[PDB]
RNA sequence: CUCGAUGUCGGCUCGUCGCAUCCUGGGGCUGAAGAAGGUCCCAAGGGUUGGGCUGUUCGCCCAUUAAAGCGGCACGCGAGCUGGGUUCAGAACGUCGUGAGACAGUUCGGUCUCUAUCCGCCACGGGCGCAGGAGGCUUGAGGGGGGCUCUUCCUAGUACGAGAGGACCGGAAGGGACGCACCUCUGGUUUCCCAGCUGUCCCUCCAGGGGCAUAAGCUGGGUAGCCAUGUGCGGAAGGGAUAACCGCUGAAAGCAUCUAAGCGGGAAGCCCGCCCCAAGAUGAGGCCUCCCACGGCGUCAAGCCGGUAAGGACCCGGGAAGACCACCCGGUGGAUGGGCCGGGGGUGUAAGCGCCGCGAGGCGUUGAGCCGACCGGUCCCAAUCGUCCGAGGUCUUGACC
RNA sequence: GCGAAUGCCGGCAUGAGUAACGAUAAAGAGGGUGAGAAUCCCUCUCGCCGUAAGCCCAAGGGUUCCUACGCAAUGGUCGUC
RNA sequence: ACCGUGAGGGAAAGGUGAAAAGAACCCCGGGAGGGGAGUGAAAUAGAGCCUGAAACCGUGGGCUUACAAGCAGUCACGGCC
């Protein structure tokens, strides 16, 4: 039923995809050891901040 | 609690306790036969002799289900619905009546002799 | 409809209450226990107050969480193996903490929650 | 704080005790006197007698339409602190359970079993 | 003729005789925070708060826009004109006393998004004979070559939840001298436990 | 124009200008006593009910009412319903036609598709700017919203009067339909909150439970939130200018006239005063506070780097704010969530043992047992720890120290 | 020796990263294997059938059925199935 | 091939290099595929791999842009480079 008409093309798929755009991960220092993290979740390392349980097996 | 066409008894010399009103007369614009209110209406059901018969007049609301809020948080609610016929001038019609007490009506006021006529364990 | 909400749930509640038990079980099993991010924020709520009878002890509040969680193997294990060491605390007896990681082609970030020791 | 204790307070202020009556008895038909009056400060010690169906909770409360037979089935719905009322006696039963709001009685009772309960 | 407030809840209160309700505000101490005095700032008026959130946490600039004639912690802050202050600091209690009228307002509850169902009145279409789009919905909206379009301004969908509005005339009712409370009587204008406060006009017949 | 196509009735749903104004007021007029009428000029502000039968818009009838107006936009509305209608084959009769088949004479049924591109509307954010860099309080040009109306009573039963009947003027009370908020009251829901119940498979036989009997199997009730049928409020005064219509002082018409002169009166109407938007009004920002001028290179260096947390951002925990989003308060020197705890309102005396009963159950301990959003304590749990970006402050003219 | 014929054949964009994933019979946990497993394997919770989604004969299909490896393609993605 | 019940319908796809000398071995990787080394006259001659232009999509540089309503453009002029 209501296909558009045509594109203002370029401009249009552009303006648009653009205000989209896209952004990369928030991150910090490891809480303990090595690399980074996000806000809090341990990893595959420093496992914790008081009490890893967890990295490699 | 209200109504436009509509059922509902009346006791008086009523030829048949029942009717339908049309609206409440008050302020074009009715939309709900209202308690101790007053309307205009045609007869329902049946009236043996009577001189009542089976055609309209203008009535008073009594009783009505959902909602007696008196003016000082009094309340109740009647479990049937009805009123007493009014012959225009207002001015009841009829010797007796069949409901009980309690102001909301004679808060209207004007039809004591309702007031005084019906007023028991009945 | 909507607005001032209490208690965030998603499924249908038979599901629901399936799994807060289901879970709440497998959990009471391992004591820490691995799903999605709600999952553990409720499977506390939940969990939470069912160890509360645990510990809350006797012939009654066991009745109770079996009318729940249906076999005394469990039943007991909790009620009268951790139940009390908790017992004396005071609520939350449970953790709930975020991994850094998603599930597959979705990305739905997940974590443990266990017995909090 | 806030509302809980606020309000209570105010309330508390002129509601006061409902009279001390505490007197509310499962749907006991029993019977009262509210000041309701009119015409010429013509307050009568008025009394309905009723069976009881329920009421309003908090501060502002209702000892509920104790439904009555007058000519046909009418119901008295009471504010309960309010000074409307002076006179509350207990006539009939505060027996039988299922927790008001069974109009069961003007519903369709049969003075009969209606008694029956 | 202003005061400055969170409110509470609507509750009953009983009088003369029935009752009816008012709601419960309070305005702890509305306070001379800024005068904007005309050659200052020509609405002159009465600049204030009412009274005080954690202080641990306390941005510097106000700690001092505060500093200049000093106050304390709170962040409950705004302003009326044309309101002569007769004080360095003032209650509600007194301010504002019963028997006296009213008027009042603030935050509005917030809704949500809904069509002409909600929004407006009218709602929506019918049901029976009509189920492609069941019971009601959305009216029309324009017409060919009539403007030769859609309109420009009638009520539509969507956000009418998060706004601000007001009590035209209500009731004082009654004042609770010391925690700064009022029965008012009026039309909880905004959620309760929230942001609130009282003005008064009405130079008008009756 | 339109047919490589513009979907025509009627009806919904949502309407929007017009006035030759129905109701509303202001009016000069009367064959105006009062009253109520009828007659024109001014004024569209608001208002401009329900049924009945008919596919009918029309219309006639029922009952009201202040009134229940005429009409503009393809007789507005199918990319928004509906589709009875008329306008596909049937079959129908009446009617014609030698009949084929026909009749805008009837009659019974007869497949409205629609995952928005523009402009347009309603809302919500990311920009980048209203030449220091900042958090918060504002005043509005001007834009939007509501401006209605009835009935009772006092002055009054006096002004009028033959009498029956009833005035300006002005003042009270109540209601109608409508708009704006909001739950206390009343009330509706409440998908799990409480209680009873049948059947069935499992737990472990008993009782004492569990799923399924929709996405709750069935019932009887139920906060809080959302919500009327429920509650507060509004439609104002009042100020200024005007319409019709009335006068004032006054000549030109050496008397006279509201008249070009200059003055006043004067409608619910117009501007304002009522609320709610808003300097992206780059033609404000006004005010309060507070950070202070770093480093390294061709300069009207308004270019590249760490810079102040002066601030704020991110992420985390929450929020009747909420599709996202932004809005808003908090993040452990804190109650933010949930847990717990007490407390309001819930279900309606539990699970067990005790007691009378062949029994069915009854009664007692239990007005207990279990309790989701409601008021509030309390770090028991989880708000750790950290990251980034974010002034140095143009040129010119005048003014003061 | 060519825009142009809603032309012909073959590329290529456009909606658009919105519509949509084939049934409202539900999942969830734990261990396991792996380069990677919401989406494979075992195992423990729970829902739906059951007179059918259950067995069977015959029809039509015709590879496939198994065992070992393997996934780049194919499943309306995933995937060591 | 494929569509159709049968009759019948009835495409696409040619050109790596002079000749295979066409890819040892080392380097990321599950692979693919990507970096080196040797082929070689070229490999931007590399397995669909001659010549391989138009559409459309990408990465980088100059000019350009937030008080603005114009199919286009384009005549003048000034600021850039």
């Amino acid at each position: 039923h209501p296909v558009p008409k045509k594109k203002t093309s370029k401009a249009r798929r552009d303006a648009r995809r653009s205000h989209h755009a896209l952004t990369p991960p928030t991150l910090v220092p490891c809480p303990e050891c090595k690399a980074m993290k996000p806000p809090h979740t341990v990893c595959p390392e420093c496992g914790y901040y008081a009490g890893r349980k967890v990295l490699e097996v | 609690m209200i109504q436009p066409q509509t059922y509902l008894e009346v006791a008086d010399n009523t030829g048949a306790r029942k009717i339908m009103c049309i609206r409440v007369l008050k302020g074009s614009n009715a939309k709900y036969a209202t308690v101790g209110d007053v309307i205009v209406a045609s007869v329902k059901e049946a009236i043996p002799r009577g001189a009542v018969k089976e055609g309209d007049v203008v009535k008073a609301v009594v009783v009505r289900t959902k909602k007696e809020v008196k003016r000082p948080d009094g309340s109740a609610i009647r479990f049937d619905d009805n009123a007493a016929v009014i012959i225009n001038n207002q001015l009841e019609p009829r010797g007796t009546r069949v409901f009980g007490p309690v102001a909301r009506e004679l808060r209207e006021k004007g039809f004591m002799k309702i007031v005084s006529l019906a007023p028991e364990v009945l | 409809r909507h607005l001032k909400s209490g208690r965030k749930l998603n499924r249908h509640s038979s599901h629901r209450l399936a799994l807060y038990r289901n879970q709440a079980k497998s959990l009471l099993t391992h004591g820490r226990i691995t799903t999605t991010v709600p999952k553990a924020k409720e499977l506390r709520g939940f969990v939470d107050h069912l160890i509360h009878l645990a510990k809350r002890g006797d012939l009654h509040a066991r009745r109770l969480v079996l009318r729940d969680l249906q076999d005394v193997k469990l039943v007991r294990k909790l009620f009268d193996e951790i139940a009390p060491r908790y017992r004396d605390r005071q609520g939350g007896y449970t953790r709930v903490l975020k991994l850094a990681e998603r599930r597959r082609g979705d990305g739905a970030p997940l974590a443990l929650v266990e017995l909090v020791e | 704080m806030n509302r809980g204790a606020l309000i209570k307070l105010v309330e508390s202020r002129y509601v006061r005790t409902d009279l001390p009556e505490f007197r509310p008895g499962d749907t006991v038909r029993v019977s009262y006197k509210v000041k309701e009056g009119n015409r010429t400060r013509i307050q009568d010690f008025e009394g309905i007698v009723i069976r009881i169906r329920r009421n309003g909770f908090n501060t502002t409360f209702t000892v509920r339409k104790v439904s009555y037979g007058v000519g046909v089935e009418r119901i008295f719905p009471l504010h309960s602190p309010l000074i409307q009322k002076i006179d509350i006696v207990q006539r009939g039963r505060a027996r039988r359970a299922k927790l008001y709001f069974i109009r069961n009685l003007s519903d369709r009772e049969i003075r009969r079993k209606l008694r029956a309960d | 003729m202003k005061g400055i407030l969170g409110v509470k809840v609507g509750m009953t209160r009983i009088f003369r005789d029935d009752r009816a309700v008012p709601v419960t505000v309070i305005l702890a101490g509305p306070c001379p925070v800024v005068q904007r005095r005309t050659p200052e700032k020509d609405g002159y008026t009465a600049v204030q708060l009412g009274f005080l959130p954690q202080n641990p946490k306390r941005v510097n600039r106000p700690l001092k826009g505060h500093f200049a004639k000093a106050g304390v912690e709170p962040v409950r802050i705004l302003r009326e004109i044309r309101d002569f202050n007769p004080e360095g600091d003032t209650v509600t209690v007194e301010i504002f006393k019963p028997g006296e009228r009213v008027d009042v307002t603030g935050t509005s509850k917030g809704r949500g998004f809904a069509g002409v169902m909600k929004r407006w009145n009218f709602a929506g279409g019918p049901d029976s004979h009509g189920a492609h789009k069941i019971h009601r919905h959305p009216g029309s909206i324009g017409n060919r070559k009539t403007p030769g379009r859609v309109y420009k301004g009638k009520k539509m969908a969507g956000h009418y939840g998060a706004e601000r509005v007001t009590v035209m005339n209500l009731e004082v009712v009654d004042v609770i001298p010391e925690e700064n409370l009022l029965l008012v009587k009026g039309a909880v204008p905004g959620p309760n436990g929230g942001l609130v406060i009282v003005r008064e006009t009405k130079k008008a017949a009756k």
